[PDB]
Order: C-alpha cells, then structure tokens, then sequence
C-alpha cells in the first residue's frame, strides 16, 4: 500500500513515495527515515509525492515529526509534486507557512543547491 | 431510495483502507466528483484511526462501527466504537507523531460534526456532508 | 491475528455490487488470486441476490447482513436476510428468467456450504473457502 | 455498470456486453433485447461478452430465456469472447451443450454465415 524510495544527496534525504500514507502505512516510513537520519549527516529532507495518491492526517503527523528533526539541524523540509488534495491539507493546517512546496523533485533539489 | 450501510470491523489499522474504499464505494452511488469522494474517503480515514489508536489503544479486539445513509442526496456518516472516551471534548478537537489536525479536517470537509463521547462508554462522531 | 468484518445494508439491487466489492476488498487482505476473487466476489452475489429478490421479495426495507471471519487463512462468508424462508431446503438447492444455479455455484466455487433456513423468519447461509 | 451495444445483420441480433452483469443490470438487457425480437425478424443472437468483466447466474437467467425465444424459431444461441471465468459457469451449468461458444465476434458471424 505504500512504497518507499530512499536517496541521499549530501546533505539531503530524497524521500520518494508510492501509494497511500496513513497511520497504517506511517510507522514503516518513520522507521526507515529516523534510521537514515542516525547513521547520516543529514541536514535537509525532500519528499516526493508525486506517486501518492492519498494522505490523511497521519501524514502530516510523520512529516511533523520529521521537521521537528531537521528544525534542530538548521535544515529545511521541502515537499514536492503535491496533489491538490495533500495541498489542501497543508493550507489547512498552516504547514504550507514552515514547509517549502515545489513542483518536483529537480526543482527542490535546485533550492536545496544540490542539483 | 434512500440506501442504508452499516460496517462493523476488527481495530486493526490494515482495516483504515478497508474502511475509506467501503464508504467510497457506497457514497459513488451519488456520482460525486473525484475531490468529494478524497473528502469523504479523508474523513472516514480520520474517524477510523481515531477510533482505532485513540478509543481502543491499538487493540484488535475492539469494533469500529460505521453507519452511512443516503437520503435525498445527503450524505450521514457516523463512526462509533466502545472504547475509552474522551474526558473533554472540546479540549480534543484543538490543534508522539500526532498532528492534532482529526477534527479540524473532519470538519472543514463535512458540512457537520456532532461529537458524543464518555469516559469508558465510547465515542460516537457524527458527519454530514450536503449537496453529493 | 484474525480479522473479521460485518456488513448490512438495504434489499436494494444496486448494492449487490456494493456488496461483491467490499467483500473482496476484505478478502484482498489474504492476497489471493484473481480467480479466487472472482469466486468469492460471485458467491456473495448469489447469495445477496438470493436474499433481495427471494428473501425480501425486492422490498428495499428489508436488510441483508454479511459477515466475513478471516482466521487462519480461511474465509468464513454467512450471508443472511430476515424474509420469507425456504420451506423445503433440500428441492431449492435442485438445478421467469430464474438459471437456478445459484446454490450449485456457490456450493462448486466454495469449500462447504450450510444452508438454514425457516419460513417467515428468514435464511442464513454458510460458505467456507480454504487455501486463501 | 452494463453498457449494451445492439446491432442486427440479417436475422442475427449481436449483442455487445461491457460491464457487469448481475440481477441489477439484467432487466434493461432483458427488456432491449425482447423488444428487438418483437419488431424484427431475428432467428440468432451473438452475444459478445469480451467487455464483460462480471457475470453471476443471473447472466444466465437472462441468456437462458432468451436461449427458449431462439429454440422457438429453430435459431441459435452463440456466445463469444468468453473469459474463463464465464466459461467456468456455462462448463458447470451445461450450458456450453445448447449454446455454442466461439472465439470472437467474427468467428460467430462466420458460424452463422453472416460473415
Ligand atoms: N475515538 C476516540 N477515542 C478516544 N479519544 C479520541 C477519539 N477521537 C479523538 N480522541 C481524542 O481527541 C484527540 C484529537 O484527535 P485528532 O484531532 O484526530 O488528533 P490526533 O489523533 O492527531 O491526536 C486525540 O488525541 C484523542 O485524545
Ligand atoms: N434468501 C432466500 N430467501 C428465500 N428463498 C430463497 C433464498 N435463497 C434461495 N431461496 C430459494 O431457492 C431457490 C433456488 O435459488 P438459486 O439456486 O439461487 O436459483 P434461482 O435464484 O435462480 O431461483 C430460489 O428460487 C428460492 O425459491
Ligand atoms: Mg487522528
Ligand atoms: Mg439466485
């Protein structure tokens, strides 16, 4: 139900997922990104949701938790290839005011300086 | 016609999905249009979880019950389970990995949100959504 | 981990696909193949077509009660309705636009299938499926 | 959910199923069909079944009585482009005995000389 692909960058954290993200499919994602973040120097975080095609508040709970990771670093939280419902949940919530949205991937790569 | 639904299932969080396509399903009867039926789908998946991490703890013992009917082109969702409760529903619906966001999406994407809650009984949460 | 799902619903003919949905979707969970799906998603159509057109007479007010256990690999289905009744079991499950293969199917796609039934109470029926 | 294409070529009326077809969607089949045969000399019926993604027995009530109106005019019954799992319900019916089962459209027409 969700498909996770994982690439770092430098210092960014190039999270790619496919599929539904709720809090079934949550811990498994948590999981696999804490543990990138402890065995690297990883100051920044893009997550790709081109391919996702559905999140609900448990999303932006595992995404919060992440920011408040990369907030300690000095890092920045860029998410990309938003679907206008994810969109709608990140106005919502006022998280569009601390998250950085970009078009894809490339594109918020190039704002991170690593492409 | 007036069609009814009722779906009772284990607290198990594979059953978060169950839950969305189910209601989905039965909502489509209506032809809504793709962004109504990611509503739904949305809230159900947030009444759903709460019951499941929230009311029960996690504990695949516990029912979830959902009730949809469709009257006149008027969407009535209710989610209940016998769980816990919450002590104070208003502190509850204020914006660990939690967001804090369940109710405020609830209810900006129903058009209604009746909340009923007891410690130790259960919680009921009661949606409506107007207009397909 | 034993999951398990309940599902009423109005005698109404749209819901017959509601039903084979939602079923397989549940079923899903145990990854079977897509014949095992189509068997299973066409038994449930047996047997709520059965309830709807024989049980409540097509009475949109009469409600249709499924109930799937999964446990262990296995696949409890009952399908069950409160109308009419069978008088005599036994010459129904024999071989107006009506093929009368309704129990042979289910009872060839399945691995057993109990049949209870009691006129002006209404009729349950059983199905098992082994081997995911 | 059941999409009917009707057409008639000569005394064969071919019918082109895409869809499911259950209880709920057998009656607007029944009642176009029946009302072919009243208004127009038919002795044969092509049912095209390669867009059908769903059949139960009521796909066979509804074959079968057609199948009678046939036999009453000394016509055939022809059912073509039949998933296996149509085909499993006409094997244990003995169904595939009284109505023959051809590969497609063509074949069918062929078998009937109308093509
Ligand atoms: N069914 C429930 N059973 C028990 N507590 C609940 C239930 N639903 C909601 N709550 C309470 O309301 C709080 C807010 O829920 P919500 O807005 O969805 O945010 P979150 O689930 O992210 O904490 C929950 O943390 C919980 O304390
Ligand atoms: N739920 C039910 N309520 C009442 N009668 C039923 C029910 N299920 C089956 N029956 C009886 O059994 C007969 C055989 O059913 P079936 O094998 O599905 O064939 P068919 O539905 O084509 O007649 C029905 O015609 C009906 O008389
Ligand atoms: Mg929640
Ligand atoms: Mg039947």
């Amino acid at each position: 139900s969700l498909a996770i692909d994982l690439e770092v960058k430098q210092d960014v954290l190039i999270v790619r997922l496919s599929g539904e993200l709720d809090h079934h499919t949550a811990e498994e994602l948590r999981e696999q990104v804490t543990d990138v973040l402890e065995n690297r120097a990883i100051r920044h975080i893009v997550l790709n949701l081109g391919q996702l095609t559905f999140m609900d508040s448990s999303g932006l709970g595992v995404i919060l938790g992440r920011y408040k990771q990369i907030k300690n670093v000095g890092g920045q939280m860029v998410v990309c290839a938003v679907s206008p419902a994810v969109k709608r949940l990140f106005d919502m919530s006022g998280l569009f005011k601390i998250i950085r949205v970009e078009a894809d991937e490339q594109f918020a790569l190039q704002a991170l300086g690593v492409a | 016609m007036r069609n009814e639904m009722h779906l009772q299932f284990s607290a198990r969080s594979e059953n978060e999905s169950f839950a969305r396509v189910t209601v989905a399903a039965f909502v489509a009867q209506l032809d809504p249009t793709m962004d109504e039926l990611t509503e739904i789908k949305t809230v159900v998946s947030e009444a759903v979880t709460n019951a499941i991490i929230h009311g029960y703890n996690n504990d695949p013992n516990g029912i979830v019950s959902i009730s949809v009917i469709i009257e006149d082109g008027v969407v009535h969702l209710t989610v209940r389970d016998e769980g816990v409760g919450i002590p104070d529903i208003e502190e509850a619906r204020q914006p660990l990995e939690r967001s804090g966001m369940g109710f405020t999406i609830m209810e900006n994407f129903m058009d209604e949100v009746i909340v009923e809650s007891e410690v130790n009984k259960g919680t009921t949460v009661y949606l409506k959504k107007h207009g397909i």
